[PDB]
């Protein structure tokens, strides 16, 4: 695992092309996330 | 140490988690190649993941971060899709769960868009799709995503395509 950029705790990937995309985020220490909900699902075929 | 508690669909907590899942689906630039073609999900179950040791590990780090960032953890709720979902819920996130070739370096990646995280449930690029039918767009096989509490602290902003 890499390290956060110095003076930071994470990286934010801001979409700069696809205006409909939301952000993605990266952490470099597993202790910085807790898996709070487990969601079981199917994707649905469009009609 | 992990216990999974089923939420009732009548429970407000079920409903708010479902709504975040469904409302953050978008179309992807791959036309559905990695994650499948869909506009919405059939949510079959939502479970709360309860592990005291992992929770304490998290809040300990969250306090450290907070104290380095003017008492602001910058905590978010984000999606994570992974083939290692079963290991993560029992043992926590770690180096084994990182995306080694990710655009932002080897770290653990999370998404605001549930459909982004859906792209990784069967592996990077959707791998070979579901174990049963080898179909990245399988409408039959049950998938699992995590909705996770994430401490961002001071986050480095990367503008990117
Ligand atoms: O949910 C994610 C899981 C992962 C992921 C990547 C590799 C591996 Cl081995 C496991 C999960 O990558 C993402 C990249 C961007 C946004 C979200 C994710
Ligand atoms: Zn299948």
């Amino acid at each position: 695992m890499a390290h956060s950029p110095p003076g930071h705790h994470s990286v934010t990937g801001r979409p700069s092309v696809n205006g409909l995309a939301l952000a993605e985020y990266v952490i470099y220490r597993g202790e910085q996330a807790y898996p709070e909900y487990l969601i079981t699902y199917q994707i649905m075929r469009p009609e | 140490g992990t216990i999974l508690i089923d939420l009732s669909p009548d429970d407000k907590e079920f409903q708010s988690v479902e709504e975040e899942m469904q409302s953050t689906v978008r179309e992807h630039r791959d036309g559905g190649h990695a994650g499948g073609i869909f506009n919405r999900y059939n949510i079959l179950k939502i479970q709360k993941v309860c592990n005291k040791k992992l929770w304490e590990r998290y809040t300990h780090r969250r306090k450290e971060v907070s104290e380095e960032n003017h008492n602001h953890a910058n905590e978010r709720m984000l999606f994570h899709g992974s083939p290692f979902v079963n290991a993560i819920i029992h043992k926590g996130f770690d180096e084994r769960h990182a995306y080694i070739g990710g655009m932002f370096g080897a770290g653990i990646y999370f998404a605001e868009n549930s459909s982004k995280s859906n792209q990784y449930v069967y592996g990077i690029g959707g791998g070979t799709g579901c174990p049963v039918h080898k179909d990245r767009s399988c409408y039959i096989c049950h998938r699992q995503l995590l909705f996770c509490r994430v401490t961002l602290g001071k986050s480095f902003l990367q503008f990117s395509a």
